[PDB]
């Protein structure tokens, strides 16, 4: 969708041309930000409406200061679905192989 | 600790001698071990073949990484390499960590 906004009236319409892009990092190169514990995660209760979450990371520092090991990604540079309205995406996963938790 | 790979059942030790040659014994017997020996020693060439497998970098790093360079300057002699007088030897210590990885 696109606002425009004249005359501090606002309106919303569809762009029905426009994409978005999803990819998965299934090789791990991106540093993997989930289980750090963050908001944005789906809602509990499945009614709710709920935002995406901005994506950062960080590399190593001395201070304010980046090392000369300190890394830069750019996630445009890897390759990634693009879909209009009217085209979606999926994937499966296996866990591996992992002890059952003890609910004892 | 030192470094390196730790193996159950490592490269085996080779050992080597000379056998020993006696100089001339008595000519009447006597039962007490030889100690009279010729003098000897051997030299020879010995090769060494070892296949090492790598694993290669997959890394989506866009900037460049540390790598070890060889000096760009002048200098007096050439690091690892010979004297002027014929003795090699190796200016620092190179370790293996050069290239980055995420965690």
């Amino acid at each position: 969708k696109e606002v425009t906004q004249n005359e501090g009236t606002k309106t919303i319409a569809n762009n029905l041309t426009s994409t978005i892009q999803v990819f998965t990092d299934s090789e791990y190169q991106l540093p993997y930000v989930l289980g750090s514990a963050h908001q944005g995660c789906l809602p509990p209760f499945p009614a709710d409406v709920f935002m995406i979450p901005q994506y950062g990371y960080l590399t190593l520092n001395n201070g304010s200061q980046a090392v000369g090991r300190s890394s830069f990604y750019c996630l445009e540079y890897f390759p990634s679905q693009m879909l209009r309205t009217g085209n979606n995406f999926q994937f499966t996963y296996t866990f591996e192989d992992v002890p059952f938790h003890s609910s004892y | 600790l030192m470094g390196g790979f730790g193996l159950k059942h490592p490269p085996p030790q080779i050992l080597i001698k000379n056998t020993p040659v006696p100089a001339d014994p008595p000519t009447t017997f006597n039962q007490s071990k030889l100690n009279s020996f010729i003098t000897q020693y051997s030299t020879g060439q010995v090769s060494v073949e070892i296949e090492w497998e790598l694993q290669k970098e997959n890394s989506k790093r866009w900037n460049p990484e540390i790598q070890y360079t060889s000096n760009y300057y002048k200098s007096t002699s050439v690091d690892f390499a010979v004297n002027t007088e014929g003795v090699y030897s190796e200016p620092r210590p190179i370790g293996t960590r050069y290239l980055t990885r995420n965690l």
